[PDB]
């Protein structure tokens, strides 16, 4: 319970995260909040990821050490958000947000991580989509070399059972062809 | 195909005309002198002269063997294939609709708790500067 | 190169139910293709009877 | 068993009360249509509402293969079967 | 009308007697086997013997283009329309999860503005506490 | 009032037009197709 609650929830945002780099831009942000805020981010994902190392994640991270807060305390916070927060939008409305940005900017675009508001530089847009698409080959050829590796193998399984339902079949095939030749001659034999 | 009692492929299957079940025709005939005409699962009698009907399949059309190269087998494959697909996309979207429902809520709960935030900031900046002013009044 | 790694993801998917199921469906396969052929030379040979019967009388 | 109308296993057999043959539903229906109720290959007529017995059995399974695994490997697949059908029927006309 | 789990129109649709929420017969069936018997779209149990009911409509007519009138000119629409459909569900899912890592971000962020709101609220706390005591200790003129 | 059922709509999904370029609507129209196909042959079948 004294680790981040992102740590315990699913959909993990990253196996590696920089405290240093983090805090360090925290640290210029310019609106005092903002800046506490994303500080305490960052030590929340340095401790969720000394205490919950994620799969590929290196081990060993360092956990940081923070002050204890009475779940009291945590609930008049909340309450006083409550209180602070406006009207919440309706499902439509942000339906009809999502589906504005997915009509403007692209499906694709929208997909991408890396496409960001404010980035509307053409450049930065270039690399990172060069830098998405050496990933996607990287994975796509690993895909396929895995895939090959499984269908050699299944090959080399069943091309027995391949091999006698292609020779059951050319039976099955032929002996038609023999039954209808012996119907012809059994109705030939009749009238004669 | 198969059959019912026996589990295997009836070499002379019939079917009953009440509940349309195949089934071999010696071990139905052997069940029928034994079951006094009733049918396995069912409280219902079937007349072994009347109810059966044998099933004759004509070769007049090419036998088309039961493989997945078929054409309507690949027809049923690519069915089930987008089914499946169009149900893994549905409920892909549900995820992604729920996951962007839940973050513009946390959006909205983070701009509130930012503003609490710089309010409670302030409120502890000036609580601050008046205690440090009495601190340096109070001599 | 998504589509190609979505095609690819398929193929995977598709050879890991292949290899979770191979036998029971080739078993299954060849038990009605043997059964199908059973029935069809049994049907040449009832054919194949009677004309030799018709034969016979004649 | 298979389906006399397809010639291979239909996936909803229906039977003849009278000739009990075997056939798809959908292509009985479509022969019944398309020669005014009859049943094909003999001079009964035949009613697909009261003379069509379904079969309740279980569904055949086809072996996939290893190489047919892929959605284009499937489509080059139902190109190459419809391509040896068309050459199938034309060699049949040719024939007959 | 369309099927709500497609998006196109069904060729033998379904309406649920709750919701009233068209569907087709075979992905509602395969959606209530995979889900437990869970209708779409909400969390109540639907029967589809009783609570799914057919509707009887003459069949709508789809106008054939002219260019689907031969083998390889069909074959490569079909083809054009899987690839789009494949490449549309691989774009759903890199932005489901990409808007997963966005609420994870999010999630995060919030709990970070909680805690620092529930430290802000102690120190503040302590401030005025400070201030009381300086006050009560202090002979005010 | 109570056998009428009013039919609602939800806009998960895009709206797709019945046209010709649809995957159930080609795999229809390929199934029938096939039918055709098998019906002329079998037809060609018993003549031969």
């Amino acid at each position: 319970r004294r680790r981040t609650q992102v740590m315990q929830r699913e959909l993990p945002r990253t196996a590696v995260v920089d405290i240093d780099a983090l805090l360090r831009a925290a640290d210029e942000i310019e609106d005092p909040a903002r800046a506490l805020v994303a500080r305490e981010a960052a030590l929340l994902m340095a401790h969720d990821a000394a205490k919950y190392p994620l799969p590929g994640a290196p081990p060993g991270v360092k956990p940081v050490e923070i002050p204890r807060f009475s779940d009291d305390e945590l609930a008049e916070a909340r309450l006083q958000i409550l209180m602070e927060m406006k009207e919440k939008p309706a499902p439509e409305v942000v339906h009809a947000i999502w589906n504005r940005r997915e009509e403007n900017l692209n499906a694709l675009r929208l997909g991408l991580g890396y496409y960001d508001s404010d980035s509307e530089d053409g450049e930065d847009d270039v690399a990172n989509i060069r830098a998405t698409l050496e990933a996607a080959l990287d994975r796509l050829m690993a895909s396929a070399e895995k895939g090959n590796k499984l269908e050699k193998k299944l090959n080399l399984h069943l091309g027995g059972y391949k091999n006698r339902a292609e020779m059951l079949r050319k039976k099955l095939g032929e002996a038609h062809a023999a039954l209808e030749k012996a119907r012809n001659a059994l109705a030939g034999f009749q009238v004669l | 195909m198969l059959c019912a009692l026996s589990g295997e492929i009836p070499e002379e299957p019939v079917v009953s005309k009440k509940t349309g079940v195949l089934f071999e025709k010696r071990l139905i005939l052997k069940y029928l002198e034994e079951h006094n005409n009733i049918e396995p699962g069912t409280t219902e009698e079937l007349d072994p002269e009347t109810d059966l009907l044998p099933i004759k399949t004509s070769r007049v059309v090419r036998p088309r063997p039961p493989n997945f190269t078929s054409i309507p087998s690949l027809l049923k494959a690519f069915q089930d294939e987008w089914d499946a697909l169009v149900l893994e996309t549905y409920t892909t979207r549900e995820q992604l609709a729920r996951v962007r429902e839940e973050l513009a809520t946390a959006l909205y709960q983070h701009d509130a708790a930012v503003r609490v935030i710089a309010r409670l900031t302030r409120e502890r900046d000036e609580a601050r500067e008046a205690l440090a002013r009495l601190t340096v009044t109070g001599a | 190169a998504y589509t190609a790694q979505a095609y690819l993801s398929a193929r995977r998917a598709h050879l890991a139910l292949l290899d979770t199921h191979g036998k029971n469906a080739w078993l299954i396969g060849n038990w009605h293709l043997e059964g199908e052929v059973k029935a069809v030379e049994k049907e040449l040979a009832e054919t194949k009877r009677e004309i030799d019967r018709v034969s016979l009388a004649r």
